RNA sequence: GUCUAAGUAUAAGCAAUUACAGCGAAACUGCGAAUGGCUCAUUAAAUCAGUUAUCGUUUAUUUGAUAGUAUGGAUAACCGUGGUAAUUCUAGAGCUAAUACAUGCGUAUUUAUUAGGGUGAUUCAUAAUAACUUCUCGAAUCGCACGGCCUUGCGCCGGCGAUGGUUCAUUCAAAUUUCUGCCCUAUCAACUUUCGACGGCUGGGUAUUGGCCAGCCGUGGUGACAACGGGUAAGAGAGGAGCCUGAGAAACGGCUACUACAUCCAAGGAAGGGCAGGCGCCAAAUUACCCAAUCCCGACACGGGGA
């Protein structure tokens, strides 16, 4: 009645478990599960992704969306969306006319898991997943919570 | 004749992009099967790799799952109750996935009375006919089905009110226009108060 | 483009075949079979160019159609289907065979070889995974599926099959500190000896190699091919596959010239 | 009109010139499958009844079945139909085919002999024509020549022969085959 | 277009010494042609180039692994009657067979439940259960040898291939997909939100991922680190509109209407939709010979090739 609702009414893992807990295998055993998964790739599962009773299917610890190879980092432009961050990855471009570098800033967008604890201005590890929309091809994995500022703040990272 | 691709759009910056090619036959989107209840009307639409796709336009029946026992009985469909997408699809009673359909509790209830030995879905007049309810107990069948009669013959009482209605709240998890059938499982408990609460809404 | 063609271009014809720049437009394209484009070597290129045992395709089809030539005991009356890798090719009269190996430069060479040394085959494991019946079977790198192996025999082992049923009579273990052919990278087709393996979570964990004369190169596990422990199964290629310099090896060739 | 009156049992059929549009009045307006006798055609015919099947218009158009409103409707034809050989496979060409109801426009009818009459006709029933190709598989030979199952067909031969002239040596003896 | 001894041959066709059987046009059956190469308004990181990846998708074909299970109706060719001016126009009556369309006293699909070697990790692979589909498969085929046991049983067992077949590979592919690089410019600092502009839930179809699309709301997405506009100095096909085949095509030198012309006619009806050559906007480069090489495709040593 709190997180099951969310204005559009189905919040289930792909393995239904909830109503048939009364079946006499898992309950005299212990198979009463929120869907438990590791992402792998040198990470650790956060505790709200261990037992946190929110349900989303684009979650990398609850759903089936996975990560492969390529790993990314970056700082969030606008945290405030419906669970999607936007990354401004800057880099130093080598202008051959000037024989120099310059700033060139880019914008990603990553689907957010309700597991971790969010900041705006933090340095966020994201990962390549299957394209779950146009711009959201990534997923939020691990936060380095830093006090970096807004648009004025710069670092190639 | 109907398109699917990602290029007939506007950009993430917003400017519409000049299309650089014409439509090629791998970017097709086909017509949805607004599946209705009745006779068996079938398109078989042969798709990529020689793999013919079961297109169910009109259907009658299909087996459902009794989730708290793993029992599967073939069941005739009655009607759509709720869909979180479209009250036009409820308003035409169009079948789809995530559609809760009230169903026939006759094959389920006759596995219940063919197996357990307990009444549900009956009036307090308690009428009864021929004997298969008792047909012959043994000492082994007496201890067996009486030992199963002792505790686990048990129901959510709102589901019991839908045995008295004889028409339960199942959910469709298959899609008809790509599998040729409209099947699902039975909704129990917190989801029963959830979607019966959507009948309340 | 937009579906398969069977026409091969001539300026883009790759290194292993030694095709002429002359004689019209098109080159002998190989069609489908066991291997990819790169390590392929058709009988067209084999018996006409590498052996000079042919004049034209009246003669080559007139050899192939009369059931004298065998590939793993199969008749193989086809021109576009490939010959495999580390190959065993038959001239059964007078008892001789043709193993295809690398040279010391990294391209394929013919060898007349005996019936036993030809009759076993060195074929790499591509995969050991679970199929029907609940058994982990072995997908070879080259042709076949070795069903019911020893259950601890895993990937990257290079197997002495006896070629007759596709059954493991021996395996060479994927190891650090072992001798391996390399087929890819900047230094493809070289006999060497691996000094280390690195893990590389993120794609294609590698090996460091340091040869007989202290030259180091680190190449990936998809192109490494552990060819022998010591145990000289196959014929030795020329110069032990060390691939020294052109000047010093040139002076060694002038020193060993008769 | 001129009639292709067809006889299945003797393999024999004819065309017949039809004078007396009065003899065509009973043949008018009748849809296909209906049965009109030969006694209203001829005084020399009595007892035959005949089934109407087909024929062709003036200027060569054929006849479809079930196509009431009798004019030449340019009917769309698909695979596996009458009055149609496919230009290519799968091809559905709109041709022009006459309706069922017989008006006076028809050139040659095609009729089916149903009931035999009393008058002999030489070229229709009296002359004889057995079929050319005979029973080819084994169980078809069983069903015609009554060989209940322990009989070994091989001695039952439905042969054809060809003798030439100019040679000169022998007759030519040919048996079809026995499958199964 | 296409015939292997290995599909179906009773050609009243050759050519020999009664199941057919050698040669073998006809016809059925299969494969076939996403291309040889054309014409002209263009395509300004959307292509493409590296570079990732499908744990988001299909693959005729290749080769390998492969499956303890619950004596049958036609028709074409053929024989005849033929219709009209007739053009792949075709009719009726009768034949007659296939590896051709079709029958036959565990597995394939979908739904849920449960158990569960690899990988960095999946609900992965894999197994069982309950059913389900208007049920796909587990051969009523062809040729080539002619044999072990000797119940000489019109026996039982017997190999060598050709074709055909559920499932996983493998190649050939096709499809998206990621970090960066477009040529110039501020007489370009505002642009996208129409009826998606970005999320996210539910579906739907797509071979699958995706606002690709519909409810349903939230508030967006980008840009003076140079968005967006402008400047071209680089894919589109008698014509719109729909449709069918296949592994792969919105196939057009394939159907169905409508639109613009135009050919045969017995004036009712029908068939119709190319580049090259010469003259041109007083004349000047062959209307050449071949698939012999190299290479490509088909029942396939023959048959076909504007490279």
């Amino acid at each position: 009645l709190t997180v099951q609702s969310e204005r559009a009414f189905l919040k289930q893992p792909h393995i239904f478990l909830n109503s048939k807990v009364k079946v006499k295998s898992t309950r005299p055993g212990k198979g009463g599960r929120r869907w438990y998964k590791d992402v792998g790739l040198g990470f650790k599962t956060p505790k709200t992704a261990i037992e946190g009773h929110y349900i989303d299917k684009k979650c990398p610890f609850t759903g089936m969306v996975s990560i492969r190879g390529r790993i990314l980092t970056g700082r969030v432009v606008s945290t405030k969306m419906h669970r999607t961050i936007i990354i401004r990855r800057e880099y130093l471009h080598y202008i051959p006319k000037y024989n120099r570098y310059e700033k060139r800033h880019k914008n990603l967008a990553a689907h957010v898991s309700p597991a971790f604890r969010v900041e705006e201005g933090d340095m966020v590890v994201v990962g390549q997943c299957r394209p779950l929309s146009k711009t959201v091809r990534f997923n939020v994995l691990r936060v380095l919570p830093r006090t970096g500022k807004s648009v004025k703040k710069f670092q190639k990272f | 004749g109907i398109s699917r691709d990602s290029r007939h759009k506007r950009s993430h910056t917003g400017a519409k992009r000049a299309f650089y090619r014409k439509k090629r036959a791998f970017e097709l989107g086909r017509q949805p099967a607004n599946t209705r209840i009745g006779p068996k009307r079938i398109h078989i639409v042969r798709t990529r790799g020689g793999n013919h796709k079961y297109r169910a336009l009109r259907l009658d029946s299909g087996n459902f799952a009794w989730g708290s026992e793993g029992c599967t009985r073939k069941t005739r469909i009655i009607g759509v109750v709720y869909h979180p997408s479209n009250n036009e699809l409820v308003r035409t009673n169009t079948l789809t996935k995530s559609a809760v359909v009230q169903i026939d509790a006759a094959p389920f209830r006759q596995w219940y009375e063919a197996h357990y030995g307990q009444p549900l879905g009956r009036r307090r007049q308690q009428k009864q006919g021929q004997v298969v309810e008792e047909v012959k107990k043994s000492k082994s069948v007496e201890k067996k089905q009486a030992a199963r009669f002792a505790a686990h013959g048990k129901v959510d009482p709102a589901l019991e009110k839908q045995f008295e209605a004889g028409r339960l709240y199942a959910i469709i998890s298959s899609r008809p226009g790509q599998s040729g059938r409209a099947d699902g499982y039975i909704l129990e408990g917190e989801e029963l108060a959830f979607y019966q609460r959507k009948l309340h809404k | 483009a937009r579906g398969p063609k069977k026409h091969q271009k001539r300026l883009s014809a790759p290194s292993h075949w030694l095709l002429d720049k002359l004689s019209g437009a098109y080159a002998p394209r190989p069609s489908t079979g066991p291997h990819k484009l790169r390590d392929c070597m058709p009988l067209i290129v084999f018996v006409r160019n590498r052996l000079k045992y042919a004049l034209n395709y009246r003669e080559t089809k007139a050899i192939m159609m009369q059931r004298l030539v065998k590939v793993d005991g199969k008749v193989r009356t086809d021109i576009t289907y490939p010959a495999g890798f580390m190959d065993v090719i038959t001239i059964e009269k007078t008892g001789e065979n043709f193993r295809l190996i690398y040279d010391t430069k990294g391209r394929f060479t013919v060898h007349r070889i005996t019936d036993e040394e030809a009759k076993y085959k060195l074929g790499k494991v591509k995969r050991v995974q679970l199929g029907r019946g609940g058994v982990p079977f072995l997908v070879t790198h080259d042709a076949r599926t070795i069903r019911y192996p020893d259950p601890l025999i895993k990937v990257n082992d290079t197997v002495k099959i006896d070629l007759e049923t596709g059954k493991i009579t021996d395996f060479i273990k994927f190891d650090t500190g072992a001798l391996a052919m390399i087929t890819g990278g900047r230094n493809m087709g070289r006999v060497g000896v691996i000094t280390h393996r690195e893990r590389h979570d993120g794609g294609f964990g590698i090996v460091h190699l340091k040869d007989a004369l202290d030259n180091t190169f680190a190449t990936r596990e998809s192109n490494v091919f552990v060819i022998g422990s010591e145990k000289p199964w196959i014929s030795l290629p020329k110069g032990k596959g060390v691939k020294l310099t052109i000047a010093e090896e040139r002076d060694q060739r002038r020193a060993r010239a008769l | 009109m001129k009639l292709n009156i067809s006889h299945p049992a003797n393999g024999s059929q004819k065309l017949i010139e039809v004078e007396d549009e009065r003899k065509l009045r009973h043949f008018y307006d009748k849809r296909m499958g209906a049965e009109v006798a030969g006694d209203p055609l001829g005084p020399e015919w009595k007892g035959y009844i005949l089934r109407i099947t087909g024929g062709n218009d003036k200027q060569g158009f054929p006849m479809k079945q079930g196509v009431i409103a009798p004019n030449r409707v340019r009917l769309l034809l698909s695979e596996g139909h009458s009055c149609y050989r496919p230009r290519r496979d799968g091809e559905r060409k709109r041709k022009s085919v006459r309706g069922c109801i017989v008006g006076p426009d028809l050139s040659v009818l095609a009729l089916s002999i149903v009931k035999q009459g009393e008058q002999d006709i030489p070229g229709l029933t009296d002359v004889v024509h057995p079929k050319r190709l005979g029973p080819k598989r084994a169980t078809k030979i069983r069903r015609f020549f009554s060989l209940s199952k322990d009989d070994d067909v091989r001695k039952y031969v439905i042969r054809r022969e060809v003798q030439p002239k100019g040679e000169g040596k022998k007759p030519y003896t040919k048996a079809p085959r026995i499958q199964r």
